[PDB]
Parts: structure tokens; C-alpha cells; sequence
């Protein structure tokens, strides 16, 4: 998988593609179609991180994602495209509440 | 909101753009957005009087801590009123304390509080709220927290 987490507005923001820069997040779409049939995306990257992740997890309200990669955790302020925060991991739990970790 | 993107250089303002909604913060409304803290028109009388018509009570008996101070943090500060009738002052310690305290609530009528904090050496205490408005007596006892 890539690292992505989706806001229930309807944007799964992922980053990267497979090893592409993280530079590419977004997707609020704009339109509707049949179950079987297929759909269109928006285009407006944000990001161009360096650390290569393997986790994405949303904040409990989607909001703050903490992303880990290269073994450290960048958390983003997302809309912000701000680094919400960073450090090195080993293992994790968000305090589910959406306010601690 | 309907969220619209910008070009700050020179923009565009167009009918289209799509909504997303973001949850905002709570508003809590206080007992100090509404009140003018005062000194009484007639304390002696008023003091009693306010009892007369108005008065609700709560008692606690305090057995793990013998200090006002916690209480104190919630009360001077929450109500925003004046402690007193010469019954305010305490140094970095003090044996006993009463705040007989004042201000007036919105809608005109007043909200009045007497807090006799009593130290035996536990604290057991009589908090009175007396009011010239009904909604405040129930409120003070809560609000102070």
C-alpha cells in the first residue's frame, strides 16, 4: 500500500504513488456514476517529502496524520501541509480520542 | 463553507467552488459575560433578603484536603465577583473564610452568593446562592465550578 488516509468529505489523500514523491495528495472529486463503472480525480499536489513511509494514519477526525517513515514520525498538519510534528519511532498508538499518542 | 481556492497574484472569483465543513470549537457561556460585579445597595438587608426569596444550598464535607484553595480557584475566578463584606482576605494561610460575594446578572436581576467556608479542621461548608434572579441560584452553585 501507499500511505494515505481519507477525510470523509471525500479525499483520500495519499502520498506518493509507489516511490514517487509524496508530492501528490488531494482528491475531493466533483461528480457521480454507477457502481460498476469507474470515476475521475482532481490534480493538485501538495508535499514533496523526503522520508519514505509505510504508514499513514489519520487523526481521529481524520485531521492530523501521523505518518512514519525512515523510522521517524512526521505528523502533518495536513491542510496546512505543515509538519505537525516529528520524532523516531519504534511502535505507536494514537490516543484514540484524537489527542494523545 | 464553500471553499474556494485562491490565486493571490490576481485571483478569480467565480460562482463555483465546493463545500467542506470543518468542525469548530465549542462556545461555553459564562457567568461573567453577563454580570457586573458589585457592592450592595443594601448589603445588610439585601444580604438577608436575597436569602428570603432566594436561596439554594449545597453542602460538602471535605475529608482528604482541608483547603479552600481548590474551591477558591473555581469561585473568585468563575463568578468574577467580589469576595467580601470585609471577608475576602487571607494571607498565605488563614484560619477561617467567608466570601460574601457580589454582582448583578443579566436580565437585570442579581445573583448573590455567600460562601461560608467553615473549618473545623475538616472543611464542611455552606455555599449559599441567593439571587434576585431564579436562574442564578441553581447556576451559581454549578457555575462556580
Amino acid at each position: 500500500e501507499p500511505a494515505m488516509s481519507m477525510d470523509a468529505n471525500g479525499k483520500i489523500i495519499w502520498a506518493k504513488h509507489s516511490e514517487v514523491q509524496q508530492a501528490n495528495l488531494k482528491a475531493m472529486g466533483d461528480t457521480e456514476i454507477k457502481d460498476g463503472e469507474r470515476l475521475p480525480l482532481a490534480v493538485k499536489d501538495m508535499g514533496s517529502c523526503e522520508i519514505y513511509p509505510q504508514t499513514i494514519q489519520h487523526n481521529p477526525n481524520g485531521r492530523f496524520v501521523v505518518v512514519c517513515g525512515d523510522g521517524e514520525y512526521i505528523i502533518y498538519t495536513a491542510m496546512a501541509l505543515r509538519n505537525k510534528s516529528f520524532g523516531s519511532a519504534q511502535e505507536f498508538a494514537w490516543a484514540h480520542d484524537s489527542s494523545e499518542y | 463553507f464553500t471553499v474556494k481556492d485562491c490565486d493571490p497574484n490576481t485571483g478569480e472569483i467565480d460562482e463555483e467552488g465546493y463545500e467542506d465543513e470543518y468542525v469548530l470549537e465549542d462556545l461555553e457561556v459564562t457567568v461573567a459575560d453577563h454580570i457586573q460585579k458589585v457592592m450592595k445597595v443594601n448589603f445588610e438587608a439585601a444580604w438577608d433578603e436575597v436569602g428570603d426569596e432566594f436561596e439554594k444550598e449545597e453542602t460538602f464535607t471535605l475529608s482528604t484536603i482541608k483547603t479552600l484553595e481548590e474551591a477558591v480557584g473555581n469561585i473568585v475566578k468563575f463568578l468574577g465577583m467580589h469576595p467580601c463584606e470585609r471577608s475576602d482576605k487571607v494571607p498565605e494561610n488563614k484560619n477561617t473564610h467567608t466570601l460574601l460575594l457580589a454582582g448583578v446578572f443579566r436580565g437585570g436581576h442579581d445573583i448573590l452568593v455567600r460562601s461560608r467556608l467553615l473549618l473545623l479542621d475538616t472543611v464542611t461548608m455552606q455555599v449559599t446562592a441567593r439571587s434576585s434572579e431564579e436562574l442564578p441560584v441553581d447556576i451559581i452553585l454549578a457555575s462556580v465550578g
